[PDB]
C-alpha cells in the first residue's frame, strides 16, 4: 500500500536532498582554497604526531 | 562647422564680450538654419513665403538665444572676475531659456528652458574644465 | 565578418585581380608596377599600423 | 500642494509629457518618400560638410 | 552558502510537482525548514566576515537580512492563500514560483562578494515584484503603479552600473575585500562629484529619498498582500545595504555631498509624518510611515559614524517586521468589508477583540515604545545626529511627536468609537490570521531580548 | 577594432587549433556543462508545453536528445573559450617580457614611509 | 441590447464557517485545512521559534568579548604593576615610522 | 509562388550574403549586395496586395541609392590608391560615403524612415527575414573597415538611432512597427561599439537575432499583427502569451535575462576607453523601448481583455504547422546570461 | 557542543580568506596589466594583437614585363 503513499509524498525529500547536496558542494569549494593551510604568520604551527592537515 | 566653434573658443572667457556674442550668434544662426531646413523637408509649408517666414522665425529665435547666452556669460565672467566657473555658463543658459520663453510666449516653456539650458551649459563648462570627451577616440 | 574561405582552401576566387602587379595577361605591366611592388614588399607581414608609418 | 501636484509635476509628469511630445513628433509622418528622401539629401550634404571636411 | 541556496531551488520543483490540494502545506513546511537552517548564519566573528568561497560571503549586516527574508516567505504564503482560493492550480503554482524566485534572488543578492554580481541580482529582484503587482493586484491603478515602480528604480540604477564598470577599469577589481583594503581618497573635482552622485542615487531612490518617493504609495497600495509585505519588509532595505557597502570608496567627498540629502531627509520625514495625519486610505498611511522611517535611516547612513550605522541596521530590521505586520492587519479588514477607507468600518474592538489586541501591539511598536528595537535604532540615530549637530534634536523631536499622533489616530479610528450599523458581514477572526499576527510579533520581542544580533558589524 | 583576427599563424576556419591540445580538457562534471544540459532540458520542457503535451512526461527520447545535443555543443564551446583565454594570457606575458622599459618595477615603499592625508569624520 | 458585453454577475463571498463551523481559515476541505493548521503551528511555533531562539541564545562566543576582556585584564594588571601609563597615545611605535625630512 | 522557386530565391539571398562575407575584392562585395537585393525583392511580394507592392518599391529605391553611393566610394578609393582589397580605405571622403551607404543599408538614423514602412507592409515571415538576415552583410563590411571609421559620424548616427527608435516605438499599436523601431534601436546599439571592438558587435548581433527570431515565431504561432488581436490569445493558448511576456522582458534589457548581456558588455567596452557620457545616454534612452515592451506585456499577458464568442470553435482545434526551433530560440533568448564568458570564442 | 557539531575553528576561515585575497589581488593586477598591454599594442602595432592585414607579397609577378623598365 506504500505505492500510493510514495507517489503522493515523494516530493518531501527534495529540499532535504538539496540541503545535503549543498553541504557537500560547500565542502568541495572549501577544498580548493588550501594554498595557505598552516602557513599564516598567526596560525602556523608544528603538526601533531599523527595528524596530516590542520583543517579540512 | 568647427570653424565657428574654434572662432568662439579661441577668445578667452572674460575678455572681448562683443566678439564672443558675435560668435555665439553665428553658432545659433547655423543651428536654426539647419533646424528650419529639416522642418521644411519633413513638413512642407504649402507656399514659398510661409516657408521663408518659418525659416526666418527659427533662425532668428536660435540666433537671439545664442547671442543672449554669449553676451550674458561673458559679462558675468568679466564682472565677477571668475573665469573657469560653470555659474557664468549657468546664468547665460538661463538667459537663453528666458529668451526662448519670451519668443514662444509661454511661461512654462520659459521656466523649463531656463532650468535645462542652464544645467546643460554648466555641464559643458565642467567638461571643458576636466577634459570630458563626448566622442572618445579608440584607445585600447 | 570575413570567413577566409580562399585562404583555407587555396582557391584564389578573386585575389588575382586585387593588385596591379599580379600576373597580367601577356605580361603587360602596370604604369606604376615598380612603385606598387616596392610598397607591397615594404609593408608585407608587419601590419597596417606599422605599414602606415 | 507638494506630493500630489508639484513633486508629481517635476519628475514623472514632465518626463511623460516630453516623451509623448517627442514621440508624436517622430512617428507622425505621412509615409511620403519625397519628404524623407529630401531629408536624406540634406543629411548627406550636412555630413559631407561637417564630419568629412574636418579630417 | 549553497546549503541555503540549493533548498530553495528545490522548493521550485517540489511546488510544481505537488498535488493540487497540498501546495500550500508543502511550501509552508519547507520554507519554514529553510528559515531554520538559515538561522545558523548568525554565528559571526568580531573582526572579519565569513568568506565561504570566491563568490559568496556574509557579514554581521547581511545575516539578519537573510534571516528576515527566509522568515518572511512562509508568512506571505500564509497570508496569500485566503484570497487565492478561487484561483486555478497552475496560477497558484505560478504565484508560489514568483515568491520563491524573489527569495532566491534576494538571498544571493545579500551575499555577493562583487559589486557587479550584487548589481545583477539587485536588478533581477525587479521582475517577480512587477509580475506580482501587475498580475495579482485588485484595482485598475496597479498597472500604473507597476510603471512607477519600474522606471523610478531603473532611472536610478542605470548610471550606477556605468560608474561600477568605470571603477573596475581604474582600480582593477570590484571585489569588496580588495576595494576595502585598497581604498583611496576622492579628490575635489566635478568628475568625482558626478561619480559620487551616480554611485549614490540608485540606493537613494530605493529607500526612497524624500522627493523621490512618489512610486512607493502606488506600489504599496495597489499590490496584493504578499507583494506589499515583501516590498515594505525587504526590498526597501536593499538601498540601505547598498549604501552602507558603497560608502567605503566615497570619502572624503561625503563630508559635504551629504548636505542636500540630509536636508531632504529631515524635512521630508517631517512632511510625510504630517501627511499621515490626513489620510482617508489605510494602506497609504502605512506607506508614508515607511517613507519617514527610511528617511531616518538615510540620515543615519549619511552621517557615517559607528552609532549611526548600528542604529540604521536595527531600524531596518525593526521597520521591516512592523510594516509587514501593519499591512497584514489592514488586509484582514479589507478582506472583510472590501474597502480601504479608514472611517468606513469603526468600533472593531467591540466585534474582534484579539485583532484589536494585535492592532494595539503593532501601533505601539510603530511609535518606538521602549525597549523595542524600533526605539533602539531611532535613539542611536538621534544620538549620532546630535553629535553631528546640536540643532537636529529639534526636527527629530518633532518627528517623535507626530508619529505617535497618527499612530494612535489610526488605532482610535479603526478600533474605537461605535460600530457601523449597516455592516453585518464581519466574521470572527480565523486561526490563520491570528497565527500570522503572532508569528509577525513574537520575533520582534525575542530580538528585543538579544539585540546584539541586529546591530551590524560596527558592534 | 579586431584584436585577434590578424594574429600570425591563425588558420581561418579551424575552431580548434593544434596548440589547443596542450591544454587540459574540461571535466565532464564542469558546472558550465551541467548548465548547458539544464538549458537542453528546459528546451525539451518548453517544446512539450507548446505542443500541448504532458509537460514533464510526454517525450523522453526527445528530451534526452535535447540534453545530449546541448552538452555535446557545450563541450567544444568550453574548449575553444578556454583556449582563447590561454592565448590572450600567453601573448600578454610575452609582450611584458619583451618590453621591459614600458613595465618597470619601482622600489617598494612600506606604509611607515608613505604620507597619507587624514580626513576626520565629525 | 442596451448592454456592452456578456459577463458573469459578481459573486458573493463565501463564508468558510457556513459549511465548516470550525474552519481555521485555511481551506474549505476540513481535513486538509486541519492538517495545514497543524503543520503551521508545529513548524512555526514548535520548531523554528523555540528551537531557533534556543540555538541563537547558546551560540559560541566568536566575537571574542570574554577573550578581549581577559586580555585587557592582563594588560591593565601588568601596566598598573609597573607604573606605566595605562594607555598610550601612539598606537604605532614611532621608531618604525619615518617622517618627511623637511616641514618647511 | 512555386515552392521550388521560393527555395531558389532564398538560396540566392543567402548566397549573396555569403559572397559578401567571404570576398576580399570590393567588386565582389558589391556584386554580393546586388545579388542579395535582386533575390530579396520577390520574397517581400510573396503575398500580393498593394501594401506589399508599396513596401517592395520603397525598399528597392532605398537599397539602390545605397548601392550607388557604395560603388562611388569604392571608385574614389581606387582613384586615390590603386587598391581593390577591402582594407583601411586610404581616402577620407570615400570612407564618409561608404559609412553613409552602409548606414542607409542598415537603417541607421537619419536613414531610418523606410524600416517601419517596409516592415508593416509585408508578412511576418518576410519581416523575420528582413529584420534578421539582412543585417549580416553590412555589419560584416563595417567590421572589416572598422579601423578607419570616423568615430564622430558613427557615434552620432548610433545615438540618433537609439533615440529615434525609442521615441517612434512609443507611439505604435501595430506589432510590426514596434518590431521595426526595436530593430532600429538595436542597430544603434550594435553600431555604437563598432569603432572600439567588433567582437561586441558580433555578440550583440547574435543576441538580437535570437530574440527577434523568438519574437517573430511567437507572433506567427498566434496569428496576430495588432495589439488587440494579440490580446485575444490568452483565451486560446496561454503558454504562448507567457513565453511572449518573458521574451519581451528579455528584449527590454532587464537582468538576469540574456538581453542584458550585450548592452552591459558594450558599456564596459566604452568605459575601457574614456567614453563616459554616451553609454549613460544610451541606457537612459533604452528605457523607452523597455516602456513600450512593458505596455505590450500589459495588453497581452498580465491582464485579460474581453473575448469573442466564436473563439469557442477555435478551442476544438490544434496548431497544424509547428516551428521546431522555437523552444531553443526561447531558451537562448532568455536563459543564457551565466554563459557570458563564452564570447571569448567569438574573436 | 554547538561549536563542535556545527562549526570549525578560526584558522580555517582565516587561511581561506588569505587564499581568496591573494587570488583576487592577482586578478586585479592582471586586469590592469592587460589594459596597459592592449593600449601599447594598439598604439604601436608591434605585437600579435591589432595586426591588420596587408597585401601579400606572393601575388607579385617577378617576370620580364615586355618593357625593360616594368
Ligand atoms: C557627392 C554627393 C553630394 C551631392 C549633393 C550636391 C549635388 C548638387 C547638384 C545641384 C544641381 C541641380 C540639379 C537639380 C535637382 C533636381 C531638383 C528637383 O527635382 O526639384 C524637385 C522639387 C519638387 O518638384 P515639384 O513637386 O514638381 O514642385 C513643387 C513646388 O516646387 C513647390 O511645391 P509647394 O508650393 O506645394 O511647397 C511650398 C514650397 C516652399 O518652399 C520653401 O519653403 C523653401 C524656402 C526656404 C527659404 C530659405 C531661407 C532663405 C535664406 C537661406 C540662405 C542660406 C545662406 C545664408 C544664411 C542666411 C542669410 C541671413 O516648396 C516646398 O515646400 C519644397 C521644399 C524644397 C526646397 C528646396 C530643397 C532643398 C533642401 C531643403 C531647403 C529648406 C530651406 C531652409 C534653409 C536651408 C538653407 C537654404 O522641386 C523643388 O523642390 C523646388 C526647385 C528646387 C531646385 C532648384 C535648386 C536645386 C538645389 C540643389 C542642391 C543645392
Ligand atoms: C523636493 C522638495 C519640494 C520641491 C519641489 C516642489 C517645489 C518647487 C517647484 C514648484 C514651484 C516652482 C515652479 C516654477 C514656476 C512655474 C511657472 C509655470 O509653470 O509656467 C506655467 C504657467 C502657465 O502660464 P501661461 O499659460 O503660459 O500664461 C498664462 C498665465 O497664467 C498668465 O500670467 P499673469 O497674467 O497672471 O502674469 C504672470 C506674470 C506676473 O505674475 C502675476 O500675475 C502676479 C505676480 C507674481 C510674480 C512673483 C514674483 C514677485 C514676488 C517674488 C518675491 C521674491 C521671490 C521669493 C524669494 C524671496 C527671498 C527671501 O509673471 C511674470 O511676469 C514672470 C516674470 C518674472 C517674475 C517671477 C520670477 C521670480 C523667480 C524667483 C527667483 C528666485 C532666485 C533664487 C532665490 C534664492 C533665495 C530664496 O505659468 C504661470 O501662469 C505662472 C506665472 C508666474 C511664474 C513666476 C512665479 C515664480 C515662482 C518661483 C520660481 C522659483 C522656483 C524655480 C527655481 C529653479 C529654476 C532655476
Ligand atoms: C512589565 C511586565 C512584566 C511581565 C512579565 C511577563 C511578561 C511576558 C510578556 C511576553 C509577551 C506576551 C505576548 C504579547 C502579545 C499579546 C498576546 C495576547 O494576545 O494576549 C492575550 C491573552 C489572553 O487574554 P484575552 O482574554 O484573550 O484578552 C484579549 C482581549 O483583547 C483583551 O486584551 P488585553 O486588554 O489583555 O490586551 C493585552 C495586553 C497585553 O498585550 C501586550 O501588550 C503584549 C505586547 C507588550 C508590549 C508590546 C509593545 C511594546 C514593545 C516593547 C518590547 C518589550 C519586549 C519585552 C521582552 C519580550 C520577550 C518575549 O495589552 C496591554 O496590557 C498593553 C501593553 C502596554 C505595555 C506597557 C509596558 C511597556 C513595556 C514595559 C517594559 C517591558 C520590560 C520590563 C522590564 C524592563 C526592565 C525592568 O492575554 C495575556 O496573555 C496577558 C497579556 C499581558 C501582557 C503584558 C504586557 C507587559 C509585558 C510586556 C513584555 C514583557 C516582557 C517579559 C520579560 C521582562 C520584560
Ligand atoms: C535561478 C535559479 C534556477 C531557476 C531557473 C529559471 C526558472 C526555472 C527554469 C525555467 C524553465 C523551466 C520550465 C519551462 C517549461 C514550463 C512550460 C509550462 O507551461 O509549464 C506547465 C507545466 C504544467 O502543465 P501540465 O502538467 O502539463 O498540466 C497543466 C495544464 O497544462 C494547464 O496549463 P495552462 O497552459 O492551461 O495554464 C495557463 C498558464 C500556463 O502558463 C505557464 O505555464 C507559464 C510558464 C512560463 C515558462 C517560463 C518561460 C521560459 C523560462 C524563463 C524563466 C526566466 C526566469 C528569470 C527571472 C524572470 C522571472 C519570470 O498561464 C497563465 O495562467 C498566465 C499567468 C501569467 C503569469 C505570468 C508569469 C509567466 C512567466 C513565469 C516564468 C517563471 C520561471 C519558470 C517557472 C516554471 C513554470 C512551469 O509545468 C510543469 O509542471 C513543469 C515544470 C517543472 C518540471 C521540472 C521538474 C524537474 C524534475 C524534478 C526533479 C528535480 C531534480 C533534483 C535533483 C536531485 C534529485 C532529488
Ligand atoms: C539539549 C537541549 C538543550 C539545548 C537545545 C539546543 C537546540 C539546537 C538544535 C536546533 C537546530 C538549530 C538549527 C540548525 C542549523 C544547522 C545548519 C548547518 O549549518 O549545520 C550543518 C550540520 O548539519 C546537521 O545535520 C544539522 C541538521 C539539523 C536540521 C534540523 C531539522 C529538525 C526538524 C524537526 C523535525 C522533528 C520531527 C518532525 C515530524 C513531522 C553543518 O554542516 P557541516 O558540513 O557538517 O559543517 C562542518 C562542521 N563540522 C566539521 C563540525 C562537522
Ligand atoms: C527632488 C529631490 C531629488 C533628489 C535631489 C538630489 C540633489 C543633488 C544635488 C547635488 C549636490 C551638489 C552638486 C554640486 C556640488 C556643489 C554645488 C555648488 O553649488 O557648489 C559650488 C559650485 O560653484 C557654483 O555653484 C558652480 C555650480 C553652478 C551650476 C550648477 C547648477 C545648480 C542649479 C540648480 C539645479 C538643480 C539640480 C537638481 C535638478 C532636479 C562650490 O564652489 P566651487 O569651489 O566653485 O566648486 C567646487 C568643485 N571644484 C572644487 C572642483 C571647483
Ligand atoms: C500569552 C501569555 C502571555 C503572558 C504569560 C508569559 C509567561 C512567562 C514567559 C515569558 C518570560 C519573560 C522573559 C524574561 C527573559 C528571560 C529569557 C532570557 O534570559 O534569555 C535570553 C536569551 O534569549 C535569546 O538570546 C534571544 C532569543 C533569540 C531570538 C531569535 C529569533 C528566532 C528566529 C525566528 C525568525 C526571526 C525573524 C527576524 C529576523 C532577524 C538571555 O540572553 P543572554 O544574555 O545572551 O543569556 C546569557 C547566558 N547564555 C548566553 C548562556 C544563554
Ligand atoms: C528617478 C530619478 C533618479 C535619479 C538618478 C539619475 C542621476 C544620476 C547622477 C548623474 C549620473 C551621470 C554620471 C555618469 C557616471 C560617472 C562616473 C565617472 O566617474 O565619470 C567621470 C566623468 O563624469 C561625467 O562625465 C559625467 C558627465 C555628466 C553627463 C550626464 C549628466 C546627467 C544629468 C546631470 C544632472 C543630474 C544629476 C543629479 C540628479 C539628482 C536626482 C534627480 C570620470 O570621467 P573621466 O573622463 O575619467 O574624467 C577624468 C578625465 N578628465
Amino acid at each position: 500500500n506504500v505505492l500510493q503513499i510514495v507517489r503522493d509524498h515523494w516530493v518531501h525529500i527534495l529540499v532535504p536532498v538539496g540541503f545535503v547536496f549543498g553541504c557537500y558542494l560547500d565542502r568541495r569549494s572549501d577544498e580548493k582554497l588550501t594554498a595557505f593551510r598552516n602557513k599564516s604568520l598567526l596560525f602556523k604551527r608544528e603538526l601533531r604526531p599523527n595528524e596530516e592537515v590542520t583543517w579540512k | 562647422a568647427k570653424t565657428l566653434l574654434h572662432k568662439y573658443s579661441d577668445i578667452p572667457e572674460g575678455t572681448e564680450c562683443h566678439r564672443k556674442a558675435y560668435a555665439s550668434t553665428s553658432i545659433g544662426g547655423a543651428t536654426g538654419l539647419i533646424v528650419s531646413a529639416y522642418s521644411i523637408a519633413l513638413k512642407p509649408p504649402a507656399s514659398f513665403l510661409e516657408g521663408v517666414a518659418r525659416t526666418g522665425r527659427y533662425t532668428f529665435t536660435s540666433a537671439a538665444i545664442g547671442a543672449i547666452f554669449g553676451l550674458t556669460s561673458c559679462i558675468s565672467a568679466q564682472v565677477r572676475e571668475k573665469p573657469d566657473d560653470p555659474l557664468n555658463y549657468f546664468i547665460g543658459g538661463c538667459a537663453g531659456g528666458l529668451t526662448l520663453g519670451a519668443r514662444t510666449r509661454s511661461y512654462g516653456i520659459g521656466a523649463a528652458a531656463c532650468a535645462y539650458m542652464g544645467l546643460t551649459a554648466a555641464l559643458v563648462k565642467m567638461g571643458q574644465l576636466e577634459g570630458w570627451q563626448v566622442f572618445a577616440e579608440p584607445k585600447v | 565578418p570575413f570567413f577566409d574561405v580562399q585562404k583555407r582552401l587555396g582557391l584564389d576566387l578573386d585575389r588575382w585581380m586585387t593588385i596591379q602587379s599580379a600576373e597580367q595577361p601577356h605580361k603587360i605591366p602596370g604604369r606604376c608596377h615598380a612603385f606598387e611592388k616596392e610598397w607591397i614588399e615594404c609593408a608585407h607581414g608587419i601590419g597596417g599600423i606599422r605599414a602606415e608609418k | 500642494l507638494l506630493d500630489l501636484i508639484w513633486l508629481e509635476t517635476i519628475l514623472p509628469k514632465t518626463t511623460s509629457f516630453i516623451q509623448m511630445k517627442m514621440s508624436i513628433m517622430v512617428s507622425n509622418q505621412k509615409g511620403l518618400i519625397k519628404l524623407y528622401f529630401l531629408s536624406f539629401l540634406i543629411t548627406i550634404m550636412i555630413s559631407m560638410t561637417l564630419f568629412n571636411y574636418h579630417e | 552558502m549553497l546549503k541555503i541556496i540549493i533548498p530553495t531551488t528545490m522548493l521550485l520543483p517540489m511546488t510544481w510537482m505537488s498535488k493540487h490540494n497540498m501546495i500550500w502545506i508543502n511550501a509552508t513546511v519547507h520554507s519554514l525548514l529553510i528559515s531554520l537552517i538559515s538561522l545558523s548564519l548568525l554565528n559571526q566573528l568580531g573582526e572579519n566576515s565569513l568568506n565561504f568561497s570566491l563568490t559568496f560571503f556574509s557579514d554581521s549586516l547581511s545575516a539578519p537580512l537573510l534571516v528576515l527574508t527566509t522568515w518572511l516567505l512562509p508568512l506571505m504564503l500564509m497570508a496569500s492563500q485566503s484570497h487565492l482560493s478561487k484561483e486555478t492550480t497552475t496560477r497558484k503554482k505560478l504565484y508560489i514560483t514568483m515568491l520563491i524566485l524573489l527569495q532566491l534572488f534576494l538571498i544571493m543578492t545579500f551575499t555577493a562578494t562583487e559589486l557587479i554580481l550584487f548589481y545583477i541580482l539587485f536588478e533581477a529582484t525587479l521582475v517577480p515584484t512587477l509580475i506580482i503587482i501587475t498580475r495579482w493586484g485588485n484595482q485598475t491603478e496597479r498597472l500604473n503603479a507597476g510603471l512607477y515602480f519600474l522606471f523610478y528604480t531603473l532611472a536610478g540604477s542605470l548610471p550606477l552600473l556605468v560608474a561600477l564598470v568605470y571603477i573596475q577599469n581604474t582600480t582593477g577589481s570590484l571585489n569588496f575585500l580588495i576595494i576595502h583594503y585598497w581604498s583611496h581618497p576622492l579628490s575635489n573635482s566635478w568628475s568625482n562629484i558626478f561619480m559620487w552622485l551616480a554611485c549614490i542615487m540608485a540606493f537613494m531612490v530605493k529607500m526612497p529619498l524624500y522627493g523621490l518617493h512618489l512610486w512607493l504609495p502606488k506600489a504599496h497600495v495597489e499590490a496584493p498582500i504578499a507583494g506589499s509585505m515583501v516590498l515594505a519588509a525587504v526590498l526597501l532595505k536593499l538601498g540601505g545595504y547598498g549604501m552602507m557597502r558603497i560608502t567605503t570608496i566615497l570619502n572624503p567627498l561625503t563630508n559635504y555631498m551629504a548636505y542636500p540629502f540630509l536636508m531632504l531627509s529631515m524635512w521630508g520625514m517631517i512632511m510625510t509624518s504630517s501627511i499621515c495625519l490626513r489620510q482617508t486610505d489605510l494602506k497609504s498611511l502605512i506607506a508614508y510611515s515607511s517613507v519617514s522611517h527610511m528617511a531616518l535611516v538615510i540620515v543615519a547612513i549619511m552621517i557615517q559614524t559607528p552609532w549611526s550605522f548600528m542604529g540604521a541596521t536595527a531600524l531596518m530590521i525593526a521597520h521591516g517586521l512592523t510594516s509587514s505586520m501593519l499591512f497584514c492587519l489592514a488586509n484582514t479588514n479589507y478582506e472583510r468589508v472590501h474597502s480601504r477607507t479608514m472611517i468606513l468600518a469603526r468600533g472593531l474592538q467591540t466585534l474582534l477583540p484579539l485583532m484589536a489586541t494585535w492592532w494595539l501591539v503593532a501601533s505601539l511598536t510603530n511609535l518606538a515604545l521602549p525597549p523595542s528595537i524600533n526605539l533602539i535604532g531611532e535613539l542611536f540615530i538621534i544620538t549620532a545626529s546630535f553629535s553631528w549637530s546640536n540643532i537636529t534634536i529639534i526636527l527629530m523631536g518633532m518627528n517623535m511627536m507626530i508619529t505617535a499622533l497618527y499612530s494612535l489616530y489610526m488605532l482610535i479610528t479603526t478600533q474605537r468609537g461605535k460600530y457601523t450599523h449597516h455592516i453585518n458581514n464581519i466574521k470572527p477572526s480565523f486561526t490563520r490570521e491570528n497565527a500570522l499576527m503572532a508569528l509577525h510579533i513574537l520575533p520582534l520581542l525575542l530580538l528585543t531580548l538579544n539585540p546584539k544580533m541586529i546591530l551590524g558589524p560596527l558592534y | 577594432m579586431t584584436m585577434m583576427s590578424g594574429r600570425p599563424g591563425r588558420v581561418p576556419l579551424q575552431f580548434l587549433p593544434n596548440e589547443a591540445r596542450s591544454l587540459p580538457p574540461p571535466k565532464l562534471t564542469d558546472p558550465r556543462l551541467v548548465y548547458m544540459g539544464f538549458l537542453g532540458y528546459c528546451s525539451g520542457l518548453i517544446d512539450n508545453a507548446i505542443r500541448r503535451r504532458p509537460v514533464v512526461s510526454a517525450g523522453l527520447h526527445r528530451q534526452l536528445l535535447y540534453v545530449t545535443s546541448f552538452v555535446f555543443f557545450g563541450y567544444y564551446l568550453l574548449k575553444r573559450q578556454d583556449y582563447m583565454y590561454a592565448l590572450r594570457d600567453h601573448d600578454m606575458f610575452a609582450y611584458v617580457k619583451s618590453h621591459p622599459e614600458d613595465f618597470p618595477e619601482k622600489d617598494k615603499k612600506t606604509y611607515g614611509e608613505i604620507l597619507e592625508e587624514f580626513h576626520p569624520v565629525r | 441590447p442596451t448592454i456592452r458585453l456578456q459577463e458573469d454577475p459578481d459573486p458573493e463571498d463565501e463564508n468558510l464557517y457556513e459549511k465548516n463551523p470550525d474552519s481555521h481559515g485555511y481551506d474549505k476541505d476540513p481535513i486538509v485545512d486541519l492538517w495545514n493548521m497543524r503543520v503551521v503551528f508545529f513548524f512555526g511555533f514548535s520548531i523554528v521559534l523555540v528551537l531557533g531562539s534556543t540555538f541563537v541564545a547558546y551560540l559560541p562566543d566568536y566575537r571574542m568579548q570574554e577573550w578581549a576582556r581577559r586580555e585587557a585584564e592582563r594588560l591593565v594588571k601588568y601596566r598598573e604593576a609597573n607604573g606605566l601609563p595605562l594607555m598610550e597615545s601612539n598606537c604605532f611605535d614611532p621608531n618604525k615610522i619615518q617622517l618627511p625630512e623637511d616641514e618647511d | 509562388m512555386n515552392p521550388i522557386i521560393y527555395t531558389t530565391l532564398i538560396m540566392t539571398v543567402m548566397s549573396g550574403t555569403m559572397l559578401v562575407m567571404i570576398s576580399s575584392h570590393w567588386l565582389l562585395i558589391w556584386i554580393g549586395f546586388e545579388m542579395n537585393l535582386l533575390a530579396m525583392i520577390p520574397v517581400l511580394m510573396k503575398n500580393f496586395n498593394p501594401r506589399a507592392t508599396e513596401a517592395a518599391t520603397k525598399y528597392f529605391l532605398t537599397q539602390a541609392t545605397a548601392s550607388m553611393m557604395l560603388m562611388m566610394a569604392i571608385i574614389i578609393n581606387l582613384l586615390y590608391s590603386g587598391q581593390w582589397t577591402i582594407t583601411k580605405m586610404f581616402n577620407p571622403v570615400a570612407m564618409t560615403m561608404m559609412t553613409m551607404a552602409l548606414a542607409m543599408k542598415l537603417g541607421l538614423s537619419p536613414f531610418h524612415f523606410w524600416v517601419p514602412e517596409v516592415t508593416q507592409g509585408i508578412s511576418l515571415q518576410a519581416g523575420l527575414l528582413l529584420l534578421t538576415w539582412q543585417k549580416l552583410a553590412p555589419l560584416s563590411v563595417l567590421c572589416q573597415i572598422s579601423q578607419s571609421i570616423n568615430p564622430n559620424l558613427m557615434l552620432t548616427m548610433a545615438m540618433l538611432s537609439i533615440l529615434i527608435g525609442g521615441w517612434g516605438g512609443l507611439n505604435q499599436t501595430q506589432l510590426r512597427k514596434i518590431m521595426a523601431y526595436s530593430s532600429i534601436a538595436h542597430m544603434g546599439w550594435m553600431t555604437a561599439v563598432l569603432p572600439y571592438n567588433t567582437t561586441m558587435t558580433i555578440l550583440n548581433l547574435l543576441i538580437y537575432i535570437t530574440m527577434t527570431l523568438a519574437m517573430f515565431m511567437l507572433l506567427i504561432h498566434s496569428s496576430a499583427t495588432t495589439t488587440l488581436s494579440l490580446s485575444h490569445t490568452w483565451n486560446k493558448m496561454p503558454v504562448i502569451t507567457s513565453l511572449m511576456m518573458v521574451t519581451l522582458l528579455s528584449m527590454g534589457g532587464l537582468p538576469p535575462l540574456s538581453g542584458f548581456m550585450p548592452k552591459w558588455m558594450i558599456i564596459q567596452e566604452m568605459t575601457k576607453n574614456e567614453s563616459i557620457i554616451m553609454p549613460t545616454l544610451m541606457a537612459m534612452t533604452a528605457l523607452l523601448n523597455l516602456y513600450f515592451y512593458m505596455r505590450l506585456a500589459y495588453s497581452s499577458s498580465l491582464t485579460m481583455f474581453p473575448s469573442t464568442n466564436n473563439m469557442k470553435m477555435k478551442w476544438q482545434f490544434e496548431h497544424t504547422k509547428q516551428m521546431k526551433l522555437l523552444p531553443t530560440m526561447i531558451v537562448l533568448s532568455t536563459l543564457v546570461l551565466p554563459m557570458t564568458p563564452a564570447l571569448s570564442s567569438l574573436n | 557542543w554547538i561549536a563542535r557539531t556545527f562549526y570549525d575553528g578560526p584558522e580555517k576561515n582565516y587561511e581561506k580568506t588569505m587564499a581568496i585575497l591573494q587570488i583576487e589581488a592577482e586578478k586585479a593586477e592582471l586586469r590592469l596589466k592587460e589594459l596597459e598591454v592592449r593600449r601599447l599594442m594598439r598604439a604601436r602595432g608591434d605585437g600579435p594583437w591589432y595586426q591588420y592585414p596587408t597585401i601579400d607579397k606572393a601575388l607579385i609577378d617577378h617576370s620580364p614585363k615586355t618593357t625593360p623598365d616594368n
